[PDB]
């Protein structure tokens, strides 16, 4: 997971 | 589909510090590295803001990522224009409370002409007496102003969200009429939004150049920016980006 994916899904 | 504007006012990210070291020499590399560190921190705020933006969650994850990646420079520039207007009456570029650009810093950053282009947007805020309500809706429209040439995974869902924020902007301008007419103000705001694309094109050209030669120029990029630019740079340079204009040419 990319930084954007992690931030958007957390 | 849906007060969405009152939600926007409450979810606006709080101002953050640049962490600017005024003891270090004000070289172009030190100022640019500070600006990059600040952009990385602001991009974390942009993602947290987008997550709670009414309607954004309806879009698929892949589209949410695409929209943030294409619009990041637009959102950061528009917020900088707002802070400049609100805190200095657009006399200076208010990057952060600890980093305010005067003529000296614009020259030292080796970005004088781009800074002037930005200063011109903040001067339009003064001319228009842009309100906070107008600003928040316009910022959402910027998040939704650039898409892939072949469109999004859920194009219909995107168009519905975009249309509904355009309706919100048109409802909002009625609160600032001249005669009692507000069509004039609506077209002044859409003209302003359209003019962000050319300014952002120039900012991205500079950004991409510094990214491609960062170590040679001594410019540091935080992880958030490395990830965004690495995805965006080949998409933008290959013409896969599609800026959405209210008024063509
Ligand atoms: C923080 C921040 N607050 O506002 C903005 C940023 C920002 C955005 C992107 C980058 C840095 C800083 C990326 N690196 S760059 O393009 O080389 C430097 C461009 C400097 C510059 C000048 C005028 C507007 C503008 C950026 O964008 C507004």
């Amino acid at each position: 997971k990319s930084l954007l994916q992690q931030l958007l899904t957390e | 589909y849906f007060s969405p504007v009152m939600v926007l006012e409450n979810i606006e990210p709080e101002i953050v510090y640049a962490g600017y070291d005024s003891s270090k020499p004000d070289t172009a590399e030190n100022l640019l590295s500070t600006l990059n560190r600040l952009a990385g921190k602001q991009m974390i705020q942009v993602v947290k803001w987008a997550k709670v933006l009414p309607g954004f969650k309806n879009l698929p994850l892949e589209d949410q990522i695409t929209l943030i990646q294409y619009s990041w420079m637009s959102l950061l520039s528009f917020a900088l224009s707002w802070r400049s207007y609100k805190h200095t009456n657009s006399q200076f570029l208010y990057f952060a409370p600890d980093l305010v650009f005067n003529e000296e810093k614009m020259h030292q950053s080796a970005m004088y002409e781009l800074c002037q282009g930005m200063h011109q947007i903040s001067l339009q805020f003064v001319r228009l007496q842009l309100t906070f309500e107008e600003y928040t809706i316009m910022k959402v429209l910027l998040l939704l102003s650039t898409i892939p040439k072949d469109g999004l995974k859920s194009q219909a869902a995107f168009e519905e969200m975009r249309t509904n924020y355009i309706k919100e902007l048109r409802k909002m301008v009625t609160k600032s009429p001249n005669s009692g007419q507000s069509w004039q103000r609506f077209y002044q705001l859409t003209k302003l939004l359209d003019s962000m694309h050319d300014l952002v094109s120039d900012l991205l050209e500079f950004c991409f150049y510094t990214f491609r030669e960062s170590h040679a120029l001594k410019v540091e990029f935080p992880a958030m920016l490395v990830e965004i630019i690495s995805d965006q740079l080949p998409k933008v340079e290959s013409g896969n980006a599609k800026p959405l204009y209210f008024h063509r040419k």
